[PDB]
C-alpha cells in the first residue's frame, strides 16, 4: 500500500 | 493605537471618551453618571447588550475605535424579550451545532438584546456561529446564557404559531408561552468566550451553491484524525479569479477550482475539519460572503455569521501529486463502471477492499477475490486505445471517487501499475481525484 508523494509521508 | 475612543450615550445624551485600552472602564462610568446627575448605581453600562464591570479595560472587552456604551436605567438582569417561535426555530437549531463538566457554558447559547435585535451565539471555543433576530415586539436589553439545546427543545415543543416570551429572574431564565412555563439555569454573559478580532487579508462573495459544490467536491477525501494535523482538514486556496478546496488523507487526493469572477491575491488556508462541517450547515435566499485571515476565516449568511480557527501547518501542494505525463486514457459512462465496480465489491476482502482492472482495446475487466476464494468478475465496454495493463485498487477509494463526480462519463488517465490514477468528469476539469494503486 504505497502513497501519494506527500512530502513528508508519502 | 494605544488608546480607545469610545461614545457613551443614554440615548439622548452622547459623550466622547479616549482613554488607554489598559484603563479599566470605571472612571469613564463614574463620570457619565456625574453629567446626568445621576447614582453610579442608578445606571447599568451595556456594551452589545452584556453589562460591564467597573474593573474590565476595553483590551478585556476588545472595544475598537468609536464602539459604543450604552447608559441604561438600572435593571438587575433586565433581558426581556417575546419572539414568534418560527422566528427562534432555524437561527438556533444553526447555532447549535458547534461542552465538558469543566465547561458548562460552552454547552449554553449566549444571548444579547441590543438595538433591535436578539444575537445567539454558540461556540466551542475553536468555532463560533452567531444569528441575528430582528425584534418586532418590545423588548429590553441586556444578556444572559443558557443551556442550548434544552432551550431548542423547549422552543422546537411549543405548538406552531406560538410566541415566546422570555426574561431574567436572578439566576435562571423564565420562558413563557401560553401556560407553559420554563425556568432554566444561566451562566453568566460576562463570562461567555469571544474570539478576539482579526484583519481580513482576502474578502469575496460566491453563490452558496458554488461553495458546496467546492466542499462536497473534496470533503470525503480528508483524512480523520490523522497525526498530520493539517491533513484533517480542507485547504483553501485563492489564485487569480479562482477558488480552490484540496484535501488528502495520503491515499487519494481531490483537488476542485471553481471561478468567483473576481481576481484576488493569492491566499492558502486550512480549514478544521469541524469547520468544513459547519461551512456546509449555513448553504441552506442570498450569496455568501467569506473573509480569510491569517489565522481564521469568517462566512456571512443572510443574518448568521460563522468564524472558525485556522489549522496552522504546511499543507501538501496538489500540483506534485497530479500524474506528470498520465498518458493512458479511458473513458466509461460513470453509473455503468460504478454499478460494476460496486458488484465487485461484494467479493473483495472485508479489510484490503483490493479489485484488479485489465484494460485492454475498448474493454474494462474488474475482478475481486477473497479468502473465502470467492469471484467476481465484471466486463465493460469502454473507450481506451493503449497498452494492456493490470491495476489494483482499493474499490472503497474508487467508488468514493465516482460517487462525488456527479457527470455522465468519467476519463481514468493512467501511468502504469504502480502509479497514481488521476480520475475526473470527461467533459470538466474543474474536479481531479489521484488515488494511487495497490501492488498485486
Ligand atoms: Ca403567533
Ligand atoms: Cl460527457
Amino acid at each position: 500500500v504505497p502513497t501519494l508523494p506527500l512530502v513528508p509521508x508519502g | 493605537e494605544t488608546h480607545i475612543n469610545l461614545k457613551v450615550s443614554d440615548g439622548s445624551s452622547e459623550i466622547f471618551f479616549k482613554i488607554k485600552k489598559t484603563t479599566p472602564l470605571r472612571r469613564l462610568m463614574e463620570a457619565f453618571a456625574k453629567r446626568q446627575g445621576k447614582e453610579m448605581d442608578s445606571l447599568r453600562f451595556l456594551y452589545d447588550g452584556i453589562r460591564i464591570q467597573a474593573d474590565q479595560t476595553p483590551e478585556d472587552l476588545d472595544m475598537e475605535d468609536n464602539d459604543i456604551i450604552e447608559a441604561h436605567r438600572e435593571q438587575i438582569g433586565g433581558m426581556k424579550f417575546t419572539v414568534e417561535r418560527e422566528h427562534l426555530l432555524k437561527p438556533l437549531q444553526q447555532v447549535s451545532g458547534p461542552g465538558r463538566p469543566t465547561l458548562p457554558i460552552l454547552g449554553n447559547l449566549l444571548l444579547q438584546v441590543a438595538d433591535g435585535t436578539l444575537s445567539l451565539t454558540g461556540t466551542d471555543l475553536e468555532m463560533e456561529m452567531v444569528a441575528r433576530v430582528a425584534l418586532v415586539q418590545p423588548h429590553e436589553p441586556g444578556a444572559t446564557t443558557v443551556p442550548a439545546r434544552k432551550f431548542f427543545d423547549i422552543c422546537r415543543g411549543l405548538p406552531e404559531g406560538a410566541e415566546i416570551a422570555v426574561q431574567l429572574e436572578g439566576e435562571r431564565m423564565l420562558v413563557r408561552s401560553g401556560r407553559s412555563r420554563f425556568s432554566l439555569s444561566t451562566l453568566p454573559a460576562a463570562d461567555f468566550p469571544n474570539l478576539d478580532d482579526w484583519q481580513s487579508e482576502v474578502e469575496f462573495t460566491l453563490p452558496q451553491a458554488t461553495m458546496k459544490r467546492l466542499i462536497e467536491a473534496t470533503q470525503f477525501s480528508m483524512a480523520h484524525q490523522d497525526v498530520r494535523y493539517y491533513l484533517n482538514g480542507m485547504l483553501f486556496e485563492t489564485e487569480g479569479e479562482e477558488l480552490r478546496t484540496v484535501a488528502t488523507d495520503g491515499h487519494r487526493l481531490a483537488v476542485c477550482s471553481m471561478p468567483i469572477g473576481q481576481s484576488l491575491p493569492s491566499h492558502s488556508v486550512i480549514v478544521p475539519r469541524k469547520g468544513v462541517i459547519e461551512l456546509m450547515r449555513m448553504l441552506d435566499d442570498n450569496p455568501l460572503r467569506v473573509q480569510i485571515g491569517s489565522n481564521n476565516i469568517r462566512a456571512h449568511v443572510g443574518d448568521f455569521i460563522f468564524t472558525s480557527k485556522l489549522v496552522d501547518g504546511r499543507f501538501p501542494d496538489y500540483r506534485r501529486v497530479l500524474p506528470k505525463n498520465p498518458d493512458k486514457h479511458l473513458e466509461a459512462g460513470c453509473d455503468l463502471l460504478k454499478q460494476a465496480f460496486a458488484r465487485a465489491a461484494i467479493l473483495s476482502n472485508e479489510k484490503f477492499r483490493g479489485v484488479r482492472l485489465y484494460v485492454s482495446e475498448n474493454q474494462l475487466k474488474i475482478t475481486a477475490n477473497n479468502p473465502e476464494q470467492e469471484e467476481a468478475e465484471e466486463i465493460l465496454d469502454v473507450t481506451y486505445s493503449g497498452a494492456e495493463m493490470e491495476i489494483g485498487f482499493n474499490v472503497s477509494y474508487v467508488l468514493d471517487v465516482l460517487n462525488a463526480l456527479k457527470c455522465e462519463n468519467v476519463r481514468m488517465m493512467l501511468t502504469d501499475s504502480v502509479s497514481s490514477v488521476q480520475i475526473e468528469d470527461a467533459a470538466s476539469q474543474s474536479a481531479a481525484y489521484v488515488v494511487m494503486p495497490m501492488r498485486l
